[PDB]
RNA sequence: CGCGACCUCAGAUCAGACGUGGCGACCCGCUGAAUUUAAGCAUAUUAGUCAGCGGAGGAGAAGAAACUAACCAGGAUUCCCUCAGUAACGGCGAGUGAACAGGGAAGAGCCCAGCGCCGAAUCCCCGCCCCGCGGCGGGGCGCGGGACAUGUGGCGUACGGAAGACCCGCUCCCCGGCGCCGCUCGUGGGGGGCCCAAGUCCUUCUGAUCGAGGCCCAGCCCGUGGACGGUGUGAGGCCGGUAGCGGCCCCCGGCGCGCCGGGCCCGGGUCUUCCCGGAGUCGGGUUGCUUGGGAAUGCAGCCCAAAGCGGGUGGUAAACUCCAUCUAAGGCUAAAUACCGGCACGAGACCGAUAGUCAACAAGUACCGUAAGGGAAAGUUGAAAAGAACUUUGAAGAGAGAGUUCAAGAGGGCGUGAAACCGUUAAGAGGUAAACGGGUGGGGUCCGCGCAGUCCGCCCGGAGGAUUCAACCCGGCGGCGGGUCCGGCCGUGUCGGCGGCCCGGCGGAUCUUUCCCGCGCGGGGGACCGUCCCCCGACCGGCGACCGGCCGCC
RNA sequence: CCGACCCGUCUUGAAACACGGACCAAGGAGUCUAACACGUGCGCGAGUCGGGGGCUCGCACGAAAGCCGCCGUGGCGCAAUGAAGGUGAAGGCCGGCGCGCUCGCCGGCCGAGGUGGGAUCCCGAGGCCUCUCCAGUCCGCCGAGGGCGCACCACCGGCCC
RNA sequence: AAGACUAAUCGAACCAUCUAGUAGCUGGUUCCCUCCGAAGUUUCCCUCAGGAUAGCUGGCGCUCUCGCAC
RNA sequence: GCCUUGAAGCCUAGGGCGCGGGCCCGGGUGGAGCCGCCGCAGGUGCAGAUCUUGGUGGUAGUAGCAAAUAUUCAAACGAGAACUUUGAAGGCCGAAGUGGAGAAGGGUUCCAUGUGAACAGCAGUUGAACAUGGGUCAGUCGGUCCUGAGAGAUGGGCGAGCGCCGUUCCGAAGGGACGGGCGAUGGCCUCCGUUGCCCUCGGCCGAUCGAAAGGGAGUCGGGUUCAGAUCCCCGAAUCCGG
RNA sequence: ACUAUCCAGCGAAACCACAGCCAAGGGAACGGGCUUGGCGGAAUCAGCGGGGAAAGAAGACCCUGUUGAGCUUGACUCUA
RNA sequence: CGACUCUUAGCGGUGGAUCACUCGGCUCGUGCGUCGAUGAAGAACGCAGCUAGCUGCGAGAAUUAAUGUGAAUUGCAGGACACAUUGAUCAUCGACACUUCGAACGCACUUGCGGCCCCGGGUUCCUCCCGGGGCUACGCCUGUCUGAGCGUCGCU
């Protein structure tokens, strides 16, 4: 508030008392008569520098780098070195760019959900979310702020007729649409890695929105992909090929040390 | 999960709503289960409890197979006394102990007109809510 | 010498209506400062700002050009971006400081007077009959009163036009009363009320489980429901609730079709007249405040005081002339916009009882002051009072026993329960105040010896016992590698075939405007150029892009 | 046993006969916005930015995210100069018509000028070790010497107001 | 008539607000290790308890070169 | 990932690490939540500021409980007496009093019964304390009435404006009454008041406020309660109005 | 004569870095603490007033400040 | 051996820090956007079987009626409630009622003074006394009633 320590009438007292020379209340019969005020020090007065609401709250940023990013996300979502890293049981999924067909857009039903997702072998990911339901650490508890859970797989459509009814109330999962993506579910916390799962009507289209290296996008008017910097980064195949191995001088791996002085006299 | 925006879901507005509730809503608040025959027959899962309700009790120091009546409904405190649940004072007095009506079983309700109403109209909400949904 | 009138003027507990005061976050009108900055200060700035006086609404105000401009011209007001920290003001110093045009939200225009026509063709109140009555109206009959010619109503207001001739036109719109029917986008206008899925299953801790473990798959069951809260710890399935183009009932809406009443007979193309329209007002002097406004932007006082092809504006005073553009001194209007008070609601990377509202509790309370006014401190027994019966000492307060509870080492200001400061017990020491640093000694308290600590591991030699395999063969299975590139895929990179270019589209400041579509053009056609793709051949980079082969090895 | 004056602060100078300080727990003091200068990091690139508005979500998240004949109205930049009116950034070499006059007219070629220094790069006699002679092709490196010369610096010269 | 009294207050009462008035001047400013490491002097100021200017200091770099037979 | 087979926090002659900031183990208490890694953010680290709020020490069982002549003996209640009560003795106030009554102000402090925590700067069987109950009687005592110095509306004037000046001053300022006439009036319209007039006389001279000591008719004696009397009861009077 | 003094009963404050034996020396030039010498023995009672440059009041004397206010006038600029 | 002084640890005290909880604030946003002379805002006094405060209410006073629900309220009491006359307690809110001051309204602030019409005792109006009820403010608008003028004229 912006009144915080500014209902009072104090005043200095001045010199010539043996009292601090802050300002001081005015008169009473209280407790609070002469005790002290308008002042980060003093109880009953002001913080330091009220917290003001027209701070900076908001950002912009430009627009080539989100989307940079978004297709970055999805690039490391296939090598499953990043996923495994990422904290996801995947071990037995038979392909990383997991996609089936267009029908599991029409279901209803949470078993059919279910059922499906244990063919698959996906659910030990799920397992893995019911055990971590666990309880927070700190004053969130009393802020609606009580509960915490893993994030579990991503699931991306393009039209819908009740698959998302079907996947809502499952714990972890959250639906995307390719028309409309977002980094915050992509790449959750800062990191890189996440478990997501295609249908083929969506996974087709993808080239149509972002391009290849050829055309260009149809849907956005003017992108076409970041380039790469470094095309080969198998660095050991190539500092191991005799093209460079011929233009090299010899090693050295002899080893010298500190000799210790003797007198020749 | 939750999708209204008209409604709280927060802690401290619970809490002040239960612990200020009138009495026409504790009412609900302070219902209590039923038995596995009588859900069968009724087709029914809850109801409020009352004065001469035939209960057990299930969880606590006070559990058992040990059948009674209801005695007196202290609303204001959440609780019911039953009448052979009781324990002995200082000075050789025995007195009742109240228990949450949650954590009991009943097994013969007190019937009477208003009661029969109450339970038909739950029977067909769920019975053309099963036969809807089915 | 009584009546009509107004110059006019008072009175009444006359009949019937009205205004006053309060809140005051947002709004309108007046009045109106000093601290401070200038490193001093008097103009300036702070500031048309705090304080002060009035007046309102759900918004208010403004508002349909006496404009902007100088263009091939736009076209009420209001808010946003930008023009712009600019043009300009300024002890030209500190410092101040707009508008137009452009792009958007929203978008709606209209009445009087005065000229002029119509038998004042107009309004209010009492009386009676009939419908309707809780936002007092409608219809009818009174030689019933009154206002009005010192000017009421119809036609008509500069959009420039408006009235009185000549030919077409096809002739329903509203309200006063009385019924009807379909629930009316967040995917059901509003409000209120009652209801709707699935474990308290087996084994086991505990003071009591919402715990751990198991039930063909986090396993039994539900799932358009796994948000939240409560219950003797932590609950998808115990309870309330939650989701649902879920159900039942009640009232209030509006949107439209029927039936009488009453009104209104109400248009548009070629000639003669009308208006040229609003005074102590524009405007000009002199003064004072204000403004970015500068030989005076705006406002107000006092003096002087107009005209009618006139008047105003055209960002440097004045005269002479050409242009452009508006028509003052009368009036009304919704939407886009504002909102630290009020009534209801939701949410939070916020504070968590010396913090956050002064106010988490019988707080604007207790209390100080003659009054204006000032103004606090203060949260937690336990699951449940089961809140210590009875014995005994004492005048009682306080105590020793007993008892409740898992716990009173939780006993009515009782969660835990720090430090300073005290009481006692154990050890140790003591004439240069105490305390301190480096170096050793002594003593105690505890840790580990072990009541040996003899530490362990590889290969070779020896004496003892013991039971499978391996060594080598055969059978199946799996995998690594290969290149005489064995046969086939696939992938790239240009090429060869223009081969999809019309058998597929995208674009073009290239032409055909060889055409058309409606007529200098807006669009589809026809070429043309590029750009995405079809059939076979090649090789590099066959690369870490996959098979079936044959071979060796494991 | 030896050593050893109480901390903070002002000050040329503090153990001070210079101020503050009995003791304990809790609080307590370099912030937020607006504008500028430079340094670093990321993205696009003679262009680059949607921040205002609109199209899609009822908003559980999320008052987010995506998108636009708005796709650039506009701002910063690509061009300076003058009080202003206003002007507005390259040359040469050769041959034809007048007298190279520190001068005007017809046709081709190159072209952001040069001097000095200059990381790297290029050519390269003769070769460094070749169990012997000569022939001697691939490969380093030498190394005489000689050239193309980046940014940048100093100077000369030229063009615009 | 003493510059005395005006609610324990008078060479201009008290209450609230403007108001967190201004201060070239006093007092205070919260964990560690490593590295580099000062001035009290010039000119100008209604300047002499103070500022601007140069000097003294640090950090970030970049162009070159050498025991690299130069 | 840790956890009611025991979290945070707190204590510790215990074992140990790091140059240091700091940390990990072990034991006791206690009763429900907490931490490590990669990034983000900030109301982020105290010895002081004649710092702010709270609490505690030496001082210190100290300085003190000294203005106004003065106490003693016995008995009673009681657990209990230097201080209560009763009696007796000695002494002070000395009628401008340490006496008996009242105004201003206070507001249940008044009276009885009971209590002994707290308060009564020692004590207390007592209390103006604590608790529970009870108590103020008017035709004549005061107010109410009048006006005083003076305050203050109307009309009028002035003022941006809430409003201010001013009190007979720029005012058609009293509803005042009455004898007569006129028709009416209900009561047996006799006698009336009356709503109504025609007459009829009319000054005032300024609304209103303003004193419990000024002005203002009339009450005295006796008795009665834990506490009330010019007020209650007894008995004798008196003023005003009709 | 009332106290102070002793005993019973009740019971505060100001002040306080740590504390409390001296000479000389040097030092911010007049030290309880340092240096060289003198010396040094529990816990306490009534007093007195040499020291503690003893307590109180951010020196009113003096100076500075581009900090003020009361009063006067022939200071400057204004005004009823 | 003792006291006394100092240091460290264990236990007991004093005092209330830290830790964990929270029916409170602050901040943002959405919707609606309503006082009164038919007597407001605010003040005073009063009301419970046992009741001081806070809260609620107004002499019908910890609440009446009427709808919805459907067996309690509670610290003690006493009684009621028959829930198939129907209807305890709660909530809502459309009928009824709503003390004294206050713009505050008969004149004035002491709760003091009055005036008019009507009913009932005052008797049978007739006037004094008592009770009770309704009226009795300032400005202003339209209209009615009575009126003033050596104001302007007409008339006999
Ligand atoms: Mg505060
Ligand atoms: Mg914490
Ligand atoms: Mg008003
Ligand atoms: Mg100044
Ligand atoms: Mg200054
Ligand atoms: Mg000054
Ligand atoms: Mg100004
Ligand atoms: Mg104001
Ligand atoms: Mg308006
Ligand atoms: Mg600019
Ligand atoms: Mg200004
Ligand atoms: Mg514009
Ligand atoms: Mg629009
Ligand atoms: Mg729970
Ligand atoms: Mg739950
Ligand atoms: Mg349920
Ligand atoms: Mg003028
Ligand atoms: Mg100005
Ligand atoms: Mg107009
Ligand atoms: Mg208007
Ligand atoms: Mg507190
Ligand atoms: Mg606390
Ligand atoms: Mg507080
Ligand atoms: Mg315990
Ligand atoms: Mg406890
Ligand atoms: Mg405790
Ligand atoms: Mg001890
Ligand atoms: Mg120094
Ligand atoms: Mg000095
Ligand atoms: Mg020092
Ligand atoms: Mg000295
Ligand atoms: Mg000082
Ligand atoms: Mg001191
Ligand atoms: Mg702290
Ligand atoms: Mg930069
Ligand atoms: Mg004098
Ligand atoms: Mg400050
Ligand atoms: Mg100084
Ligand atoms: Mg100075
Ligand atoms: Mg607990
Ligand atoms: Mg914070
Ligand atoms: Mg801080
Ligand atoms: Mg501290
Ligand atoms: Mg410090
Ligand atoms: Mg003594
Ligand atoms: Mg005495
Ligand atoms: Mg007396
Ligand atoms: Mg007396
Ligand atoms: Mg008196
Ligand atoms: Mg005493
Ligand atoms: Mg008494
Ligand atoms: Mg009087
Ligand atoms: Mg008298
Ligand atoms: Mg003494
Ligand atoms: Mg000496
Ligand atoms: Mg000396
Ligand atoms: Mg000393
Ligand atoms: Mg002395
Ligand atoms: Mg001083
Ligand atoms: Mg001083
Ligand atoms: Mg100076
Ligand atoms: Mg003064
Ligand atoms: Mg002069
Ligand atoms: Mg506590």
């Amino acid at each position: 508030s912006e009144l915080a320590g500014h209902q009072t009438s104090a005043e200095s007292w001045g010199t010539g008392r043996a009292v601090a020379r802050i300002p001081r209340v005015r008169g009473g019969g209280t407790h609070r008569s002469g005790q002290g005020a308008f002042g980060n020090m003093c109880r009953g007065g002001r913080m330091f520098a009220p917290t003001k609401t027209w701070r900076r709250w908001h950002r912009r940023v430009n627009t080539t780098q989100k989307r940079y990013a978004i297709c970055s996300a999805l690039a490391a979502s296939a090598l499953p070195a990043l996923v495994m890293s990422k904290g996801h049981r995947i071990e037995e999924v038979p392909e990383l760019p997991l996609v089936v067909e267009d029908k599991v857009e029409g279901y209803k039903k949470t078993k059919e959900a279910v059922l499906l997702l244990k063919k698959l072998k996906a659910w030990n990911d799920i397992k893995k979310v019911y055990a971590s339901q666990r309880m927070r650490a700190g004053k969130g508890k009393m802020r609606n702020r009580r509960r915490i859970q893993r994030r579990g797989p991503c699931v991306i459509y393009n039209e819908d007729n009740g698959i998302v009814k079907a996947f809502r109330n499952i714990p972890g999962i959250t639906l995307l649409n390719v028309t409309k993506l977002n980094i915050l579910k992509l790449a959750p916390g800062g990191h890189v890695g996440r478990f997501c799962i295609w249908t083929e009507s969506a996974f087709r289209k993808l080239d149509d929105l972002y391009g290849t290296w050829r055309k260009a996008a149809s849907l956005k008017s003017n992108y076409n992909l970041p380039m790469h910097k470094m095309l080969n980064t198998d660095l050991s195949r190539i500092l191991k090929s005799p093209e460079i191995q011929r233009a090299l001088r010899a090693p050295r791996k002899k080893i010298h040390r500190r000799v210790l002085k003797k007198n020749p006299l | 999960m939750k999708f209204n925006p008209f409604v709280t879901s927060d802690r401290s507005k619970n809490r002040k709503r239960h612990f200020n509730a009138p009495s026409h809503i504790r009412r609900k608040i302070m219902s209590s289960p039923l038995s596995k025959e009588l859900r069968q027959k009724y087709n029914v899962r809850s109801m409020p409890i009352r004065k001469d309700d035939e209960v057990q009790v299930v969880r606590g120091h006070y559990k058992g197979q040990q059948i009674g009546k209801v005695v007196q409904v202290y609303r204001k405190k959440y609780v019911i006394y039953i009448e052979r649940v009781q324990r002995e004072k200082a000075n050789g007095t025995t007195v009742h102990v109240g228990i949450h009506p949650s954590k009991v079983v009943i097994t013969r309700l007190k019937l009477d007109k208003d009661r029969k109403k109450i339970l038909e109209r739950k029977a067909k909400s769920r019975q053309v809510g099963k036969e809807k949904g089915k």
